[PDB]
């Protein structure tokens, strides 16, 4: 976390930081979008 | 009367390809637009002080 | 915008693809981003004016 | 150094008195890191591909295959299964 890192979330392949959000998901939501539709905010599995 | 508009400045590359470099290696195959978009984005900018 | 391709994410093109399409896709997306931006310029110019 | 990009970007040897710009600072990457589901179980592909027994194709029958771990070489390995075309997706990217 909280460093430059190039990830893959389920596929999901992607480059940034990784800091803890408070963005109250629902259960059923897998992770959240912003305005232009790129993934902001997602849910790792095996921690959840 | 208005004088001066907002200057703003556009990040060709980081637009047009996010963070996929072999994007960036297919963007350099279409020659010099973002030097275009630069250029003229700065005599804009210029243009307002 | 998908701009006719699959996707609007290029790391999903490039995920899912054989590269021998996976250029067709980025080359749609990339075109149409180009295009918008051009436009976004062009608008620029005449309201500078 | 900063000086030759300028002269690299203006494409001259001499470089006239201003504020030019040339590029940008995006800060590289350092680590790499997956995360995937924490499931070991393998999923059920023998027992649709070896059945003794397929149903008509009016009739055709439906597998749910799910909570498993998929990895398509055990499919891709053997030669008899000859005409493997797939859509929307390369063949060989549906291991990742
Ligand atoms: C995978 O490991 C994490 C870490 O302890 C655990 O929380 C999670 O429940 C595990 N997943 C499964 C399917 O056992």
């Amino acid at each position: 976390k909280n460093k430059c890192v190039n990830f893959n979330f389920n596929g999901l392949k992607g480059t940034g930081v990784l800091t803890e959000s408070n963005k109250k998901f629902l259960p059923f939501q897998q992770f959240g979008r912003d305005i232009a539709d790129t993934t902001d905010a997602v849910r790792d599995p095996q921690t959840l | 009367l208005p004088v001066s508009m907002t200057k703003t400045s556009v990040d060709c590359t980081m637009y047009i390809c996010g963070d996929s470099t072999e994007c960036s290696n297919l963007l350099l195959q279409y020659g010099s637009f973002c030097t275009q978009l630069k250029r003229a984005l700065t005599g804009i900018a210029v243009e307002q002080d | 915008s998908k701009f006719g391709a699959i996707s609007s994410v290029l790391n999903d093109i490039f995920s899912r693809l054989d590269p021998p399409e996976a250029e067709v896709q980025i080359d749609r997306l990339i075109t149409g981003r180009l295009q918008s931006l051009q436009t976004y310029v062009t608008q620029q110019l005449i309201r500078a004016a | 150094d900063p000086l030759s990009e300028t002269k690299c970007t203006l494409k001259s040897f001499t470089v006239e008195k201003g504020i030019y710009q040339t590029s940008n600072f995006r800060v590289q990457p350092t680590e790499s890191i997956v995360r995937f589901p924490n499931i070991t179980n393998l999923c059920p592909f023998d027992e649709v591909f070896n059945a003794t027994r397929f149903a008509s194709v009016y009739a055709w029958n439906r597998k749910r295959i799910s909570n498993c771990v998929a990895d398509y070489s055990v499919l891709y390995n053997l030669a008899p299964f000859f005409t493997f075309k797939c859509y929307g997706v390369s063949p060989t990217k549906l291991n990742d």
